[PDB]
């Protein structure tokens, strides 16, 4: 998680699971 | 006054809606996407 790293109507949706749950 | 102002999208976020299927309620949650809940 260290390595790999809101304007026009574009969005970023929240993915259904979160990292706690992976 | 010269000083450094931001500025920011307003809100937008699409409406969801729940529904447990109309077979059972006529009441729907509501979900605004990615917003704060003040602009409701
Ligand atoms: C949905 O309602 C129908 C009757 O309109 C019923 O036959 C069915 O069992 C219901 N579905 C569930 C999952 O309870
Ligand atoms: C929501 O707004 C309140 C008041 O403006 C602020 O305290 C809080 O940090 C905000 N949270 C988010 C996720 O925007």
């Amino acid at each position: 998680f260290n390595k790999v790293t809101k304007f026009n109507g574009l969005t970023v949706l929240p993915p259904l699971l979160t990292d706690e749950m992976i | 006054t010269l000083e450094i102002l931001d500025i920011t999208p307003c809100s937008f976020g699409g409406v969801s809606v729940i529904t447990p299927g109309t077979n059972t309620s006529n009441q729907v949650a509501v979900l605004y996407q990615d917003v704060n809940c003040t602009e409701v």
